[PDB]
């Protein structure tokens, strides 16, 4: 009966730390204690306890006696949702940052209509030049079509 | 002077030097105390130029923890004298004198070669290790070899 | 028209530097801030050179000899007219630009941390007008790069070809389609598949 | 942040006082012993920050190789100062600037 | 640096002596060696005085 | 949770094992091939939701056509192992289990690694043929991949005809290695020539042979 | 006389006509720099 | 067969009596002409095609960039082209410069960005270090009460060995990036350190993601344990795929009336090679996954897929810069390297080991 007394004590205190309702508080945790009866169970407690005494948010312990819906905080799967507001804004902010850093870069380059592709015959092409041949022979131009992806070189 | 300890690789981030007419990478605290500055306030006093540089000081710890077993001068003098090639059997008596005239002459000869001045060389090595640990922690670009 | 198209391009540059210095620039995926910045500048300047070069090319009349030698396709192409009538353009060193040999500056004739177009290689004239000394120096640097690479790769390719030829020099086509080597290892059962 | 002995001038390693349940800095070369005011012994920071570092700025006002701006100083409201970009540059460091007034000799930024 | 510079510009010290100040890490280096490649230049009077 | 990924891996492995046992010439009825997942969870896992490998073994008999074209084909025994680091113990008893019923080929799927001293216990089970495979290998069927074309093992004669058309000796053909996934997918032995039908963009369909070792 | 290791510390003007910045627009003579970030040199 | 598809494709009836409008004599002359020319256009027995191939590949090489650059202004995008790449191809160098997998997707995922980001997150590798913000060692004596006033409510909300504390703070952006939670990590640590390390963790909606640790002179050991923790704890990922790139593709697919039209579909281009694991991931089209370290392609898919992959590589390399080789040469080259059972690179080790004449090998 260790938990039968401790789950209560901790619930009572961390739910008062925020007159007659004693039986409504006791009825709720007693239903919640046998609810977790559905060592992995112990891990479920730490979730309930922590979000309550994470003060900062009075709403939770302050908005837990007014009304609420009770059996929801069990198969919740809303650990992101259950308090508090600023955090939710961050997890929505951090997500966009993570979705952005998971992608990759692209290509810039200038396009001119002074060349034509041999495949699709479009006048959108970038280029650059290197010295492939000797010091007597002219430069070598490398062209690339910015439509189909074709590439060619100049003499 | 070589700095070991690859970024989180190679286990110890220790510093080991190299001398003329020796065989193995001799540590650095051993050459400091081998020149005659056995405490630690004098060593960390020579190397770093501030008492707030706890990052360089953070990298220094393994050097003193490496040079703990030697505590006075003669055992470090002969610690160096035994490696420096030479013959094989110039024990403590003559071998200490061998390492001594090694650490007067070959080591940093452009500074001086007359006795009673090893302080000067200790200051110089302080500046050198300082510059190395300024380049390693990335506060100043590596030298260009073609300037 | 050409001088104005460059002026707005140059003015535009002044804007990108401003953003980068007030932390208001979008970071590109896979790239640090400074890489994205350098990429951006280069796109703007290369567009300007092409835009200016395209302008000079289209003005030309229907007897400008060069338009006949290029229009005939016998010798040259667009970059020549562009680099003789408009702007010489950019200078490159290993894909990146004129690095800082001196500490935090290109030449001693410039201040520190100067990054305007002409401060890191962007030539601004055409060979008919002339070249300022700094621009001439950078151009000489780029040409030297070209001559070095040309001096490097050719022998490499030659030795590569010697390995290829010494590897493949006994593969024949025997009287029935097989493509056997020197001792019968059928390489291809039917030459060229057809 | 670590200390040194007063009877040997060697550094003090953290020693445990098992009985009184307290921390001390005790010399390993001598017999010196000192109480520890802070509970922390070791810190290893992995990911870092800072895009600042104006570095050494003494006599940086007359340095002829530095550019000048008409930025007004928050201190003396003078509109003539030298500016630079940062010191100790990582590959990820910002391109924001540091201004140094030629009148009041104060380093300021732009926020 | 000013006094040494003028004592160079007067001819007392050999003119090919280098007086180099790194104001950054605070180093005052003087070079009087053989082999240094150098070249002449005009002088601009920068002193805020006259 | 983590249960479904393990169950899915074991399922895919079993399916790949069956298709492998189907392309080699044996007989697997469609009630066994088209097994969905609820049958697997219901017929393999314990009430705890955990597998029993000893309920996945089976025997295989050859079809008539494959019996006619390929003559040296007996039966097939397929057993998934139980222990993780397969040592000498399970290998020896398994070898006895094959030496008991006198069957012709067995497949001993291991999990992580096999000890070398037990890796010598394979030429001790003759005249049978024990063939080892890892499980984390057979999660993907390499034959549905784009690049890999069809490989069709030949019979005894057709090989002689092929050596008569080109006037050859068995050593002068393009070779394949004994340990090369599409060479043990079919179970080859020294002297068996697989036929390949590659695509080509100069004549569409190009047939090229290749021998093993 | 200035050498190489000193050249880092100095600051040079190219032409004498640059020592006193002017108060043009021509297509023949080239485009000289501007020193965009320097409203006052020394 | 392709040629028969050509002749049957051209000379069908309406395209003869309603477009070409031939008669009879001309028709016969044409069939005879086709036969004659096809019989004239065959190969000639006695034709050293190996030399012609080695030259016809050895010639476009001597006029190609020896440093190429491009993407040079980007450090996140590395690529080897031109010479160095060809040299790393003809050598079968077991270590290249830019390993990169090209992973496709299923149809449901290919065009829904959210699922593509999920599979994008499932593959990438991550150690425990990749989320740590700060590591801190404390001498906090009381086993059931703390000095750190932050963790006071945790220990006082936890109870309903060694006196040294190993406490570390994480970063939320990456604990949300990899879609992890506090428990799962705590489970990882408790599994990897058995029972020695007593672990304590805090709720998600705190203000700092904190992990407290104890063990059952006691300082250096905790440092070694700490570095070991940061260095050897994985939380997911295919070990060896340190970067993933979301990439767009425009492919051509037939319509409903049999007409090819374009189509925009996403795909993955990742850094680091590890095929035998990425092939077996749900959502991945395991049949289309392709790499470019054809040594592994040999160790996974056999010799034929390796041949096709090698050809594709050489075709890409030569085809990057406008040059165009004809096919039987490259097909010969790639069918000489892989015609004994394994990759036989062209240097001296791969060749010298053959059974040719001694003079033919000593003359090299
Ligand atoms: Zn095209
Ligand atoms: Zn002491
Ligand atoms: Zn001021």
């Amino acid at each position: 009966n260790k938990t039968r007394n401790g789950s209560i004590s901790a619930i009572y205190t961390a739910l008062a730390m925020d007159p007659s309702k004693i039986f409504e508080l006791v009825k709720d945790i007693e239903k919640q204690c046998f609810k977790a009866v559905n060592d992995t169970y112990r891990n479920k407690l730490r979730s309930l306890i922590m979000n309550l005494k994470n003060k900062n948010n009075p709403t939770l312990r302050r908005s837990i006696l007014d009304h609420e819906i009770i059996p929801s905080k069990l198969v919740t799967m809303s650990a992101q949702e259950l308090a508090p507001d600023s955090l939710k804004k961050e997890m929505e902010e951090i997500y966009k940052k993570n979705l952005f850093d998971a992608q990759g870069a692209t290509e810039n380059n200038s396009v001119t209509d002074r060349f034509e592709c041999g495949k699709c015959k479009q006048r959108k092409v970038s280029y650059f030049q290197k010295q492939t041949r000797s010091a007597a022979a002219p430069l070598t131009t490398f062209c690339k079509c910015e439509n189909c992806g074709n590439r060619w070189k100049f003499s | 002077i070589k700095l070991y300890g690859r970024e989180d690789k190679g286990t110890g981030r220790t510093i080991k030097a190299t001398l003329p007419y020796v065989k193995q990478d001799i540590p650095i605290v051993i050459v400091f105390r081998a020149l005659g500055v056995v405490p630690d306030g004098e060593i960390l006093q020579h190397i770093c130029y501030d008492e707030n540089d706890w990052q360089m000081l953070e990298m220094l710890k393994p050097c003193i923890e490496e040079g703990f077993v030697i505590q006075d001068k003669e055992v470090a003098l002969d610690f160096i004298g035994r490696r420096g090639s030479a013959a094989l059997g110039i024990r403590r008596e003559k071998r200490i004198q061998y390492a001594k005239d090694i650490l007067q002459k070959e080591l940093l000869p452009h500074i001086t070669q007359e006795e009673g001045f090893e302080t000067r060389k200790t200051f110089f090595l302080g500046y050198m290790v300082n510059r190395l640990l300024l380049c390693a922690l990335e506060r100043k670009d590596q030298d260009d070899r073609d300037h | 028209e050409i001088t104005h198209a460059i002026s707005s391009a140059k003015e535009q540059v002044q804007e990108i530097i401003y953003k980068a210095q007030h932390n208001e620039l979008e970071l590109k995926p896979g790239m640090t801030l400074r890489e994205s910045f350098e990429g951006e500048v280069s796109r703007t300047l290369n567009d300007a050179r092409d835009s200016a070069g395209r302008s000079a090319e289209m003005n030309l009349k229907d007897l400008n000899n060069v338009k006949q030698m290029v229009s005939a396709g016998s010798k040259g192409s667009f970059i020549n007219i562009a680099q003789m009538s408009a702007c010489v353009g950019q200078q490159m060193v290993e894909g990146k630009r004129i690095a800082f040999g001196f500490a935090d500056r290109s030449l001693p004739h410039f201040t520190k941390d100067d990054f305007s177009p002409e401060s890191k290689g962007f030539v601004e004239n055409s060979y008919l007008r002339g070249l300022t000394p700094q621009e001439f120096f950078f151009h000489a640097m780029a040409g030297r790069e070209g001559l070095i690479d040309t001096a490097v790769k050719t022998a490499e390719t030659g030795y590569i070809q010697r390995r290829l030829v010494k590897a493949l020099e006994d593969i024949m086509v025997h009287y029935d389609g097989t493509t056997r080597n020197s001792l019968g290892d059928i390489i291809q059962f039917l030459y060229g598949e057809d | 942040s670590f200390r040194f002995c007063l009877e040997c001038n060697n550094m003090l390693y953290p020693k445990e006082d098992k009985e009184n349940q307290r921390l001390l800095y005790s010399c390993r070369n001598c017999d010196y012993t000192e109480l520890a005011e802070d509970p922390k012994v070791y810190r290893h920071e992995l990911i870092t920050n800072i895009g600042e570092t104006a570095g050494i700025v003494d006599d940086i006002g007359q340095d002829p190789t530095l550019p000048r701006s008409d930025k007004e100083c928050p201190e003396c409201h003078s509109r003539d100062c030298v500016f630079f970009q940062s010191q100790q540059r990582r590959k990820d460091t910002n391109m924001t600037l540091f201004y140094v007034c030629l009148n009041c000799k104060k380093t300021f930024r732009d926020e | 640096v000013s006094t040494m510079r003028d004592l160079r510009r007067s001819g007392a010290i050999s003119p090919e002596v280098s007086i180099i100040r790194d104001i950054r890490e605070r180093e005052f280096k003087i070079f009087t060696d053989v082999g240094r490649v150098y070249r002449p230049l005009f002088i601009v009077e920068d002193d805020e005085s006259k | 949770e983590d249960n479904n990924r393990i169950i899915s891996r074991l399922w895919r492995s079993f399916r790949t094992v069956k298709e492998m046992a189907a392309d080699r010439g044996y007989f697997i009825s469609q009630e066994e091939m088209d097994q969905s997942l609820e049958e697997f969870r219901s017929k393999i896992c314990d009430s705890m939701g955990n597998p029993q490998r000893k309920l996945m073994s089976f025997l295989a008999n050859p079809t008539p056509e494959a019996l006619e074209k390929y003559s040296d084909l007996g039966t097939l025994w397929v057993e998934f192992c139980d222990e993780p680091s397969v040592g000498i113990k399970t290998m020896r008893n398994f070898c006895l289990r094959i030496q008991e019923k006198n069957f012709s080929t067995g497949i001993f799927i291991y999990q992580n690694n096999i000890t070398p001293s037990a890796n010598k216990m394979i030429p001790t089970v003759s005249p049978a043929i024990i063939e080892t495979f890892q499980e984390s290998d057979l999660v993907v069927n390499i034959t549905h991949h784009e690049l890999v074309p069809k490989h069709i093992r030949l019979s005894d004669g057709e090989k002689s005809q092929l050596l008569q058309r080109y006037k050859l000796k068995e050593s002068q053909l393009p070779r394949i290695q004994r340990e090369d996934p599409v060479a043990r997918y079919l179970g080859l032995k020294r002297g068996q020539v697989v036929k390949i039908i590659r695509r080509s963009e100069t004549s569409g369909r190009y047939a090229s042979y290749r021998i093993c070792l | 006389y200035v050498d190489g290791e000193e050249e880092e510390t100095i600051m040079i003007a190219m032409t004498p006509e640059d020592l006193q910045t002017r108060s043009l627009n021509d297509t023949a003579k080239r485009i000289k720099p501007e020193m965009s970030t320097s409203s006052h040199h020394t | 067969s392709l040629f028969q598809c050509l002749v049957r494709a051209r000379l069908a009836t309406r395209r003869i009596l309603e477009e070409f409008r031939l008669n009879r004599d001309a028709f016969e002359w044409v069939l005879g002409t086709i036969e004659a020319q096809f019989q004239r256009s065959l190969v000639h027995p006695g034709e050293m095609v190996g030399v012609i191939a080695a030259q016809s590949i050895g010639e476009p090489a001597t006029q190609m960039t020896l440093n190429t650059f491009h993407y040079a202004g980007v450090s996140s995008k590395n690529v080897t082209l031109g010479v160095p790449r060809l040299k790393e191809i003809l050598n079968v160098a077991k270590n290249i410069k830019t390993p990169a997998l090209t992973v496709y997707l299923d149809r449901e995922i290919a065009l829904d960005i959210e699922k593509a980001k999920v599979i994008q997150s499932s593959i990438e590798y991550t150690t425990l270090k990749n989320v740590t913000s700060a590591t801190e060692i404390y001498y906090d004596p009381d086993p059931t009460s703390t000095v750190i006033e932050e963790d006071f409510d945790t220990v006082e909300a936890y109870f309903s060995q060694s006196p040294w504390l190993l406490r570390l703070e994480l970063d939320r952006a990456r604990m949300l990036d990899k879609q992890l939670t506090m428990n799962q990590v705590a489970d990882k640590i408790s599994e990897v350190f058995s029972d020695d390390l007593f672990v304590m963790w805090s709720e998600d909606n705190a203000d700092k993601l904190i992990i407290r640790c104890r063990v059952i002179e006691e300082d250096q050991m905790l440092k070694r344990i700490e570095a070991h923790m940061l260095d050897l704890i994985a939380l997911r990922g295919i070990p060896g795929i340190s970067k993933v790139y979301m990439v767009k593709h425009k492919v051509s697919v037939p319509d409903e009336s049999g007409e090819y039209k374009n189509e925009e579909l996403w795909a993955l281009e990742t850094d680091g090679i590890n095929l035998a694991e990425v092939m077996a991931v749900p959502g991945v089209d395991s049949s289309r996954t392709y790499s470019n370290s054809f040594v592994e392609i040999l160790s996974v898919l056999g010799i034929e897929a390796t041949r096709s992959s090698l050809y594709k590589e050489i075709l890409n390399v030569i085809a990057f810069d406008g040059s165009y080789v004809n096919y039987r040469h490259m097909a010969l080259l790639v069918d000489v390297m892989t015609s004994r059972g394994y990759l036989m690179a062209i240097t001296r080790h791969g060749i010298n080991r053959a059974d040719t004449g001694a003079l033919m090998r000593c003359s090299f």
